């Protein structure tokens, strides 16, 4: 042996997706479903805060985001942001001791930007986030650094004589498959074309390359894996491009891809100058966002637990 | 109980046989034989001698060159760490020139090795072709192999050489890697709108299933009449025996008609040659003639409709 | 069937009584099954 | 107008081409299928006195000649074969009915015991020496290191009784292998062939089982008109007898089961 | 409602051993079949747990 | 009607069941008890596939109803029915048709069995057939069972079953990485090679260049030994081919048996056991 | 419900080794079978965490 | 079945007592299982 090998027992949990007989179905491990559920547990809310009081911007010195919050509510919001992003470190993580109003430590200029990142998320991307919305926790999980944040990767080494395959390697990025190992930068950072399928049967009006097909395939494998599902979750594989035969999750995923293009482009890249080398990859690019970061292998972060509705301070205006 | 003719239960030896004599021009034969008691457990235990002419040597030569470019490239891709090479081997591969290059001969570091391995591989394959025709002539026999090999070469050429050139892009040929070439297959189907609705690929699939059906049937038959020396198909073909009779009759009583000891080999031959011949046709038309087979099938009303029980609104249209 | 006319009297006897024995165990289990949990 | 979509594209017409070549192919293979066994046997032919030779669709292909090597002959197909009586009688006079073999089923040479008349000459090596010959005729041959030598094992029929013992081993001079077992029969010390296909070994016991026939039946094994070689005719005659025991050697292989 | 019984004679026409395994096999199959039918239906006894569903003895 | 050498073999008996009851021929087909049963299973099956084509998924007047040969399709019930019999017009029909198909194939096999018993030939064919029957059963009985519902079976329709294969395969992201799949594919391919080589050989020797006589066993072996240094030999190639084809069916049956019931994750991920060994 | 004391003759009709091994195979099969049958229902006895969760809270 | 009439009384005896022993182990385990966790 030639060991044998990697295997689950019967019966798997199953779900019918499409019409009977069409083959659109999903299988899953009950064990791992219960463990995943236990690991994707949400932090209970802090009691709502009364008030009825002056606005935060009236009692504090450097409040550029969480303005219209009552003092009480602001305080509540601070306690949540503390346990949510850096509970082992507490208040002092993002503040200059003795001086709550100072921005003299980077983790705060960043915290500020992330208050605008979450607010933007919950109020502008519902076609994506619905009524669950997002919170600090979604990515942080009691951690200062989202465990599942990413960076553009260079692949393994190549002598100077030859250039990288761009694909062809053992990569848990692309589900272990051999497609290209960084299908994120061109799709979840930049906004390259995913579409390769022609809309006409005969040819002469679709320049899509086979290579483009493999890149779309790699990216798709990533996506599938990050939300922890299969193509029948969003598609009808007889026609990947056919939108009417897809599931409303394809629609949601469409809007999500754009959302990650906005998080990575106008909220994370700009923070690259005030962040330390420890938070940067070999090309100087910074740890950014992907679908995994938030979903962490589940179709809805924390199995669609609704955390944000309890904190009004995470919504715009 | 009764022997099944699966395992030679008791074998016998005689001095190895260097074989029927070739006329002048067909060079000596090389190597001197050996017997593997285990091959012998299931088949002729004789290993070789082999023939190697100009053709054969020039083919072994080209072929090993091609295998070296592919391999060396794979070791290079994991940095000459042979451990890593061993670890990702299944995932290692030599990708093709990028499209930016079209059909031009590209730099070493960008695909030129693929074009050289592709070049040398094809030449070595077609030389092995000629080899099998020569080897088939020295014996006065016919070119049935060579017409099949020519069919399989046809598909190969269609995959990595004919379609790429027609499509004006070496990047469309298949890359050398186990898992990589698996991905090329899948990506290939995806890019051209689900290859399942491509009729030629359905026929080729009918012919592959059929090569399995025919060899399974015929093989089962011949073993079932192996008690009558039915395996000795040559003399059952010239002097029909109760083996060829019981054989043809088993099928006659089961499905109503039958063939003969000689003709079943024609059904088999044609069915194998057919896989590769529908297959190549199938690839020939992908991108050159049809770009989206699912669509093609809809245009010819072959694609089924199911109650639309699940659907998604198209964001490109909002 | 290489039986005598009497070894079809004998066999028939053991066969019938045995089959009836089976039917007996059957009425036991179906009886218990109905008592604990009627199905009709 | 630079858009008049044509409804016929290269894939249609190429699938059409395929189907036409296909039909011609099928037909042709079905013609090669009638190079033997044809024209068929009906009571349509006999009722009509013969003006209805049965051949179906397609028709029969012109004879083809096989030129056997070594002064062997010339064979043709399709050929005209002389009818041959049936060693049996209709289980029913109604058509499609089977026939019951006449006499002692294994002797009948009917049913699993039937066989045609192949040449009364021998298959030959490339050189032209009798292909199938015994190891006694084929001096060179030899058992494979680590294989019980069949020579000296006991041949035993289907009901566990000894039949005889292996007196020699016949081999292929063309494709080195055991083709036949020789059996010095116990009951009359006469020599018979036993096809390998009918023989099972019991190596730890040095036995050679035969579910095919009973020990006694070994007495009637068809014989060789020469003990140092065998003819095509004789190979069929030998195997078919054993085959008969598969349906005849017991008053039960006849079936049913229920 | 005619006179001759003596239905023992039945074993003079049908082989007893084969009848035996035929019945034995049939009973085992019919058994698995019926078992599968009731367990896949309402009269099911496994997907219940007495006195309490046991994987709801642990919310945790 | 009979072959010109057939009457001499048309012996009586050999059944498994029936004896003289159905022990007769019809044209060239042998009937026998399992042929009568088979014909019943088959006829009712087909005739029902005909009623399904007649009614369509939404009724005989609906646009989805159809008699177009490419699109007619009878699909299983939803999963909500589990292993219960589902209403006729809700995948029930498919279940019955399945019972008929399985029964017809098993009958067919048993009839080839009675036919081997008659002719006194080996039972290699119906045994080999039984591998396809096995494959069919995992695809309609075993797998959907291990999966708590008959709805996991593939539909009976020319292209709809192709769609089934397609989406079930893609539920695992990249099926090509299924290792049993890789095996099975290799056997189907190798089978296709041996078949093409055997075919070629026999036809290359029994019909040589004009001017040459029927070739010999010596030629046969000398040729493949000339080209590739080995010849497995006549008998054995019939043995190998049977190995390749039956194995191809086998590994297909196991490759699909493990897709669900024994593996739920994507398939390329399986290969993780290889990138994670403590060697690297 | 009483023993026909000529039920020894059953072993004059049915081969002892075959009936025996048949029983062993049938039984071992049913056994492995049932074990999974129960493990597939609510009554699971493995995946319960008794008396304390064995892994951790997570990786820690 | 290659047994004597003298050796099937003996065999049946051994078969019965052994089988019943098995059934005993079974009834025991079903009893312990019912106690630790009744299933009906
Ligand atoms: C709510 C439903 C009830 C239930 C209702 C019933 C009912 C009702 C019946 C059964 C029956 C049986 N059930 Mg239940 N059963 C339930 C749950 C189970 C479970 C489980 C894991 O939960 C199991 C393993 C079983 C298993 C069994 C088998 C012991 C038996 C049928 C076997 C058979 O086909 O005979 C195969 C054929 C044979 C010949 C073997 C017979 C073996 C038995 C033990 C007797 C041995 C005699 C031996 C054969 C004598 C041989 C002679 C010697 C050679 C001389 N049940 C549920 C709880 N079960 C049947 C039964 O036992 O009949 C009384 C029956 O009528
Ligand atoms: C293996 C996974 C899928 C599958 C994969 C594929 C793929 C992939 C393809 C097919 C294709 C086809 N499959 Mg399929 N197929 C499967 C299981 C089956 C079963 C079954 C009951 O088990 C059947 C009957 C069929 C039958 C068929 C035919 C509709 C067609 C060509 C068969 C062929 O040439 O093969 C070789 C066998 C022969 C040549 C023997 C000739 C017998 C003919 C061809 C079969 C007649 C089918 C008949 C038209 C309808 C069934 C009978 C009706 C009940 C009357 N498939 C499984 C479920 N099948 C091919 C196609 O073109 O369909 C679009 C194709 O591309
Ligand atoms: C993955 C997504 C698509 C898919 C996409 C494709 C694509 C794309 C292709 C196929 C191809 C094939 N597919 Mg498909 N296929 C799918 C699903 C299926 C299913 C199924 C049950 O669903 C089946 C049965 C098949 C079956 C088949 C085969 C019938 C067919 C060609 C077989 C072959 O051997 O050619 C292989 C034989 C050869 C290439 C010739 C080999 C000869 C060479 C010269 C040997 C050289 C040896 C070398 C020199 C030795 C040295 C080694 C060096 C290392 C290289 N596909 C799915 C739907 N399929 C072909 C096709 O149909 O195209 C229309 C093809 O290219
Ligand atoms: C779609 C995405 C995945 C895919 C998903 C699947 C799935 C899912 C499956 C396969 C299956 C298989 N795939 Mg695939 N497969 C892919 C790509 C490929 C490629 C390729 C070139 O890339 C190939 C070669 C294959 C090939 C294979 C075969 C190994 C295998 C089917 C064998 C089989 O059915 O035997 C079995 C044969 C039978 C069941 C027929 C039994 C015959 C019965 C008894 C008789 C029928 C009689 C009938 C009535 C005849 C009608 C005649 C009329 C009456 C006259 N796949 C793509 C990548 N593939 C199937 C498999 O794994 O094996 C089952 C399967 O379920
Ligand atoms: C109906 C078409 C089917 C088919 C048919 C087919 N294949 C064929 C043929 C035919 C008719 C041949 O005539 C030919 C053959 O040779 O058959 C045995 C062949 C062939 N099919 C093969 C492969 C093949 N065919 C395939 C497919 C198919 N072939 C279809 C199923 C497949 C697939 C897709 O699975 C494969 C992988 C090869 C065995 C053979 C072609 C071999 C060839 O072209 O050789 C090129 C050169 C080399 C491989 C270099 C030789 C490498 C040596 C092993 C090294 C030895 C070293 C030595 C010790 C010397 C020392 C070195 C010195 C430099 C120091
Ligand atoms: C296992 C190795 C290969 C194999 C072996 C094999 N198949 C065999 C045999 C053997 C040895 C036979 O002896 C037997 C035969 O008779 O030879 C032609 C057979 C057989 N191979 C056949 C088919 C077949 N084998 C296949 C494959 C395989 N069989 C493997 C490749 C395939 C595929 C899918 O590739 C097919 C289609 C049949 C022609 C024949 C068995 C036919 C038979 O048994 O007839 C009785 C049944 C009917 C006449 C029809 C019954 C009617 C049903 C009620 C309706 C059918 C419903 C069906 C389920 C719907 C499917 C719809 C499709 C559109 C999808
Ligand atoms: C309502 C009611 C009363 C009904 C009326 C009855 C009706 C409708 C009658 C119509 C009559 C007709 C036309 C139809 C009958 C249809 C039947 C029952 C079904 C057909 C069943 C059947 C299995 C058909 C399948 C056909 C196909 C193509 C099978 C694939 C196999 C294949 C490629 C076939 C051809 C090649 C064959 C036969 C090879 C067998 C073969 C092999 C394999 C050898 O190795 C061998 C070696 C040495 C000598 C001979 C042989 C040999 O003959
Ligand atoms: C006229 O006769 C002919 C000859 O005779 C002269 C020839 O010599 C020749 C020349 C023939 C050859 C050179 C043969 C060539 C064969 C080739 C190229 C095939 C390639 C095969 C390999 C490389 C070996 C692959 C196989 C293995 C390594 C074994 C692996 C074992 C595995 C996976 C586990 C086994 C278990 C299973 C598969 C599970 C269950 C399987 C079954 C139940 C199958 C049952 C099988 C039988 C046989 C009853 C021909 C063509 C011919 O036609
Ligand atoms: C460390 O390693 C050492 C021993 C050096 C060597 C090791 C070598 C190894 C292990 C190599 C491993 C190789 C493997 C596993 C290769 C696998 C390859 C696979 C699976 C390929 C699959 C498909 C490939 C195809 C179909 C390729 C098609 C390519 C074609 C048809 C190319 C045609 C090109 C031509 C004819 C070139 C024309 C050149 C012209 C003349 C046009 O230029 C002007
Ligand atoms: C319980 C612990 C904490 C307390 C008591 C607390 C308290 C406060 C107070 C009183 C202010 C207003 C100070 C001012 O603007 O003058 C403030 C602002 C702010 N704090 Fe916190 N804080 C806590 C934890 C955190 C954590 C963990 C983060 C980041 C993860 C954070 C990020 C911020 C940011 C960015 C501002 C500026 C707010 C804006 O522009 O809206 N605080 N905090
Ligand atoms: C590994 C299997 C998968 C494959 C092979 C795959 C393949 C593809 C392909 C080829 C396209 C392009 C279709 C076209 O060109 O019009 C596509 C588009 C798309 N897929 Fe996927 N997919 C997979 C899984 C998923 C999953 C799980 C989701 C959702 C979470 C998803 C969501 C989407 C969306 C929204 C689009 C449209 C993207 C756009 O138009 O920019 N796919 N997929
Ligand atoms: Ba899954
Ligand atoms: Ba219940
Ligand atoms: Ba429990
Ligand atoms: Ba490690
Ligand atoms: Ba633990
Ligand atoms: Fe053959």
């Amino acid at each position: 042996s030639v060991m044998l090998l990697g295997c689950e027992g019967p019966p798997p949990g199953t779900e019918q997706i499409g019409y009977r007989g069409v083959g659109m179905e999903n299988y899953y491990n009950k064990r791992q479903r219960a463990l995943s559920i236990q690991a994707n547990q949400p932090v209970e809310s802090l009691p709502a805060a009364d008030s009825t009081g002056p606005k935060a911007s009236e009692v504090y010195q450097n409040v550029q985001v969480l303005k219209d919050l009552s003092v009480g509510e602001f305080t509540r919001t601070m306690v949540a942001v503390t346990t949510w992003v850096s509970p082992k470190e507490g208040c002092n993580y993002c503040h200059v001791p003795g001086n709550w109003a100072s921005d003299d430590i980077y983790t705060k200029v960043v915290s500020r930007r992330m208050f605008e990142l979450v607010r933007a998320a919950n109020s502008d991307w519902k076609a994506h986030v619905a009524e669950t919305g997002v919170t600090c926790y979604t990515c942080h999980r009691g951690n200062p650094v989202p465990k599942y944040a990413w960076v553009t990767d260079p692949g393994p080494k190549y002598p100077s004589g030859l250039k990288p395959t761009g694909q062809n390697y053992g990569s848990k990025t692309v589900a272990y498959a051999s497609l290209p190992f960084d299908p994120l930068t061109p799709f979840l950072d930049q906004a390259n074309e995913i579409r390769i399928t022609g809309n006409a049967a005969l040819a002469g009006s679709n320049p899509a390359s086979l290579k483009q097909a493999e890149w779309t395939f790699g990216l798709m494998m990533n996506i599938s894996d990050s939300l922890g599902v299969g193509c029948t979750f969003c598609h009808n594989t007889r026609a990947f491009n056919d939108w009417t035969q897809s599931t409303p999750k394809r629609t949601t995923a469409w809007y999500a891809i754009r959302h990650v293009r906005d998080i990575n482009q106008n909220y994370i890249w700009p923070l690259n100058d005030v962040l330390p080398a420890s938070r940067k990859g070999p090309y100087g690019d910074p740890l950014r966002v992907s679908c995994m970061t938030c979903h962490q292998a589940v179709n809805k972060p924390l199995y669609g637990a609704q955390m944000a509705k309890d904190y009004p301070g995470l919504y715009k205006t | 109980p009764e022997y099944q003719n699966i395992f030679t239960a008791v074998q016998v030896r005689a001095p190895a046989y260097p074989g029927v004599p070739l006329p002048k021009g067909n060079l000596p034969r090389i190597g001197r034989p050996i017997f593997s008691y285990w091959l012998g457990k299931i088949g002729d235990a004789q290993i070789g001698p082999i023939y190697l002419g100009l053709t054969g040597t020039l083919s072994i030569f080209f072929g090993l060159v091609a295998i070296s470019i592919i391999g060396f490239n794979m070791l290079a891709s994991v940095h000459w760490d042979v451990f890593q090479f061993l670890k990702h081997f299944f995932w290692l591969g030599l990708e093709p020139p990028p499209p930016q290059y079209g059909l031009r001969i590209p730099p070493l570091s960008e695909g030129g090795w693929w074009l050289m391995a592709g070049l040398f591989l094809t030449l070595s394959i077609l030389l092995w072709w000629v080899r099998t025709y020569k080897r088939a002539e020295a014996l006065g026999m016919s070119q049935h192999l060579s017409w099949a090999f020519a069919a399989a070469i046809f598909f190969y050429l269609v995959l990595g050489f004919i379609r790429p050139v027609m499509m004006g892009s070496w990047a469309k040929a298949v890359p050398f890697g186990i898992f990589p070439h698996l991905d090329w297959t899948a990506a290939f189907s995806i890019r051209y709108g689900n290859l399942y609705y491509n009729p030629f690929h359905m026929l080729s699939i009918a012919f592959l299933y059929g090569s399995a059906l025919l060899f399974a049937m015929h093989g089962a038959t011949i073993l079932s009449v192996s008690r009558f020396g039915g395996d000795r198909e040559i003399d059952q073909i010239t002097h029909r025996g109760t083996a060829a009779e019981r054989a043809a009759l088993f099928w006659r009583w089961t499905m109503g008609f039958n063939v003969t000891m000689e003709s079943i080999h024609r059904w088999a031959w044609w069915c194998a040659v057919l896989t590769v011949i529908t297959a190549g046709i199938g690839i020939l038309l992908s991108g050159t003639v049809v770009d989206n087979w699912y669509l093609w099938a809809v245009k010819h009303g072959m694609a089924p409709a199911y109650p639309e029980v699940v659907t998604a609104v198209n964001p490109y249209e909002t | 069937t290489g039986l005598t006319d009497d070894e079809a009297k004998e066999f028939h006897a053991i066969f019938m009584q045995s089959m009836y024995a089976w039917f007996g165990l059957v009425v036991i289990a179906h009886l218990l099954a109905w008592l604990y949990r009627p199905w009709l | 107008s630079a858009g008049i979509t044509h409804y016929i594209d290269a894939a249609q017409i190429t699938i059409w081409a395929f189907w036409l070549f296909f039909f011609g192919l099928i037909i042709y293979l079905r013609r090669e299928d009638k190079r033997e066994g044809y024209p068929l046997d009906s009571d349509r032919t006999e009722r009509s006195g013969g003006r209805v030779k049965v051949v179906g669709f397609p028709d029969l292909p012109d004879p083809k000649t096989f030129v056997l090597p070594h002064n062997g002959g010339t064979v043709v197909a399709p050929r005209v074969e002389a009818p041959v009586a049936v060693n049996a009688t209709p289980f029913s006079p109604a058509p499609g009915s089977p026939l019951v073999p006449n006499g002692d089923p294994m002797l009948s040479g009917f049913g699993p015991a039937a066989s045609p008349d192949r040449p009364k000459h021998c298959d030959l090596t490339f050189e032209g020496l009798p292909k199938i010959v015994p190891m006694r005729v084929a001096k060179e041959f030899s058992i494979a290191e680590g294989d019980p030598d069949p020579r000296g094992m006991t041949v035993v029929g289907l009901d566990g009784e000894v039949a005889g013992t292996v007196s020699d081993v016949w081999v292929d001079r063309s494709e080195p292998q055991i083709r036949y077992l020789e059996v010095e029969v116990a009951a009359n010390k006469k020599k018979v062939l036993l096809p390998i296909g009918f023989s099972r070994f019991d190596k730890k016991a040095r036995k050679v089982k035969v579910d095919a026939i009973k020990a006694a039946h070994f007495a009637n094994v068809p014989t060789l008109s020469n003990p140092d070689q065998v003819t095509l005719y004789e190979e069929d005659k030998v195997c078919a007898y054993y085959a008969g025991g598969k349906l005849y050697a017991t008053a039960e292989r006849a079936g049913p089961l229920l | 409602f005619t006179m001759n019984a003596n239905l023992y004679k039945i074993w003079l026409i049908l082989d007893p051993r084969r009848v035996l395994v035929s019945i034995v096999a049939f009973q085992i199959v019919l058994g698995l079949l019926i078992h599968m039918i009731v367990l896949s239906t309402d009269l099911n006894w496994l997907d219940d747990n007495i006195p309490v569903s046991y994987q709801a003895l642990g919310k945790k | 009607a009979m072959l010109s050498f057939e009457k001499k073999y048309r012996v009586r008996g050999g059944t498994l069941i029936g004896g003289d009851l159905f022990d007769f021929w019809v044209g060239p087909f042998y009937v026998g008890f399992f042929g009568v049963v088979g014909f019943c299973f088959t006829l009712l099956g087909v005739l029902l596939i005909v009623w399904g084509a007649t009614i369509g998924p939404t009724g005989p007047t609906s646009d989805l109803q159809t008699y177009n040969l490419w699109r007619i399709s009878i699909a299983p019930p939803d999963l909500s029915y589990g292993l219960r019999m589902a209403p006729l017009t809700e995948g029930g029909l498919w279940q019955i048709i399945t019972i008929c198909a399985a029964g017809a194939f098993i009958s067919w096999a048993l009839r080839e069995v009675e036919i081997c018993r008659k002719l006194g030939i080996g039972f290699h064919v119906p045994f080999a057939f039984s591998f396809a029957i096995g494959a069919y059963l995992v695809l309609v009985f075993v797998r959907p069972l291990l999966m708590g519902a008959w709805g996991h079976g593939f539909p009976y329709g020319i292209l709809s079953h192709l769609d089934w294969v397609s989406n079930v395969g893609y539920q695992f992201l990249h099926f090509h990485y299924n290792p049993a799949h890789m095996l099975a594919i290799s056997f189907f391919f190798t089978n296709c090679l041996a078949l093409s080589m055997h075919g070629s050989l026999i036809l290359s020797v029994t019909n040589p260049q004009k001017g040459e006589p029927v070739k010999t066993s010596e030629h046969e072996n000398t040729f493949f030994r000339d080209i590739v240094g080995y010849s497995i030999g006549a008998l054995a190639i019939h043995r190998l081919g049977l190995f390749l084809a039956l194995s191809a069916a086998f590994w297909s049956a196991v490759c699909i048996l493990i897709s669900g019931p024994f593996w739920t994750r994507g398939w390329p991920e399986w290969w993780n056991w290889w990138l994670e060994l403590p060697l690297w």
